[PDB]
């Protein structure tokens, strides 16, 4: 029986998202103050898992990894295996800047981006300008010509 | 002591550039014309804090955060030329380690992330915070995941205010800097 893995069994309130509580304060389950002394209604908040190879699959140990990432609002440092391509201006093209995809014309801009800002936005919440991930230059995005026939 | 936080405490709520627009956004802000406490001590960290310092030789350097604040919590300290943030249960009179006029900071703890915004601006005044407007761009997002209910500075007077969930109407100019704002609950005209 492997008892090295623990879980918190008691707590005065539920955890907020991504909160981390490693405290070992004695939990007072009754009206008697514990004063740091374990006993009746005074429990150690942690309890060990019972992991034996003969245990049922429901009681078998599982390893869990949760990847948390926030999507495009700022410069990025973790990308997929996707390759890159040269850049062409003044022609309607399909652009993909750091996973932000779209279609339009990219032109030299006069916008003054701050170091923590990746891409701009239009009044319609559509992207208006972007920062080229390889060259620190601001490209203005203008949808290419259209109209009724 | 107490003083009036005329229009300060506004910070870029998003890392997205905008220009020549009036954008409305709701978040934890410092209400306009609020009573901010002036210290020439431990304080609560209810829902975020606006801190301000006027310095001549940079006496104030550090912050302590936590519930009990004594070896059972965050610590921040500016050693000469190196910001140092730790979450060890330090001994004062580890699961994280980070290493890098008027100064204004905003501290927020949302979903276990500690957001620190900080501006800087020269001023010639010795009474209180000057009247004016400026925006506090973000500087740090920290994945502490640590409970917060109190803080205390470490040092030159300073100013402390508290944030509330108030809607604001930020004015982005041609160059993308917030030049003006309107608290949506300050007064009838503001509404
Ligand atoms: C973070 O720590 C604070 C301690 O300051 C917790 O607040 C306590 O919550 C319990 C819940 O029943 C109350 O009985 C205490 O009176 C609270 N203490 C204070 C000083 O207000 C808070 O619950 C903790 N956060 C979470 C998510 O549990
Ligand atoms: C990445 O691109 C920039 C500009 O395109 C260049 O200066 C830099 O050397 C490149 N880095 C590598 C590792 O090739
Ligand atoms: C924007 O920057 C230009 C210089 O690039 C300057 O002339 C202009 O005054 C700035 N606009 C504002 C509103 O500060």
């Amino acid at each position: 029986g492997n008892y090295n893995y623990l879980y918190r069994l008691f707590r005065k309130s539920n955890l907020k998202p991504f909160e981390r509580d490693i405290s070992t304060e004695i939990y007072q389950a009754g009206s008697t103050p514990c004063n740091g002394v374990e006993g009746f209604n005074c429990y150690f908040p942690l309890q060990s898992y019972g992991f034996q190879p003969t245990n049922g699959v429901g009681y078998q140990p599982y390893r869990v990894v949760v990847l948390s990432f926030e999507l495009l609002h700022a410069p990025a440092t973790v990308c997929g295996p996707k390759k890159s391509t040269n850049l062409v201006k003044n022609k309607c093209v399909n652009f993909n800047f750091n996973g932000l995809t779209g279609t339009g014309v990219l032109t030299e801009s006069n916008k003054k981006f701050l170091p923590f800002q990746q891409f701009g936005r239009d009044i319609a919440d559509t992207t208006d300008a972007v920062r080229d991930p390889q060259t620190l230059e601001i490209l203005d995005i203008t949808p290419c010509s259209f109209g009724g026939v | 002591a107490y003083t009036n936080s005329f229009t300060r405490g506004v910070y870029y709520p998003d890392k997205v550039f905008r220009s020549s627009v009036l954008h409305s956004t709701q978040d934890l802000f410092l209400p306009f014309f609020s009573n901010v406490t002036w210290f020439h001590p431990v304080l609560p960290f209810n829902d975020g804090v606006y801190f301000a310092s006027t310095e001549k030789s940079n006496i104030i350097r550090g912050w302590i955060f936590g519930t009990t604040l004594d070896s059972k919590s965050l610590l921040i300290v500016n050693n000469a030329t190196n910001v140092v943030i730790k979450v060890c249960e330090f001994q004062f009179c580890c699961t994280f380690e980070y290493v890098s006029n008027l100064r204004e900071f905003v501290f927020k703890n949302i979903d276990g992330y500690f957001k620190i915004y900080s501006k800087h601006t020269p001023i010639n005044l010795v009474r209180d915070l000057p009247q004016g407007f400026s925006a506090l761009e973000p500087l740090v997002d920290l994945p502490i995941g640590i409970n917060i209910t109190r803080f205390q500075t470490l040092l030159a007077a300073y100013y402390v205010g508290y944030l509330q969930p108030r809607t604001f109407l930020l004015k982005y100019n041609e160059n993308g800097t917030i030049t003006d704002a309107v608290d949506c609950a300050l007064d009838p005209l503001s509404e």
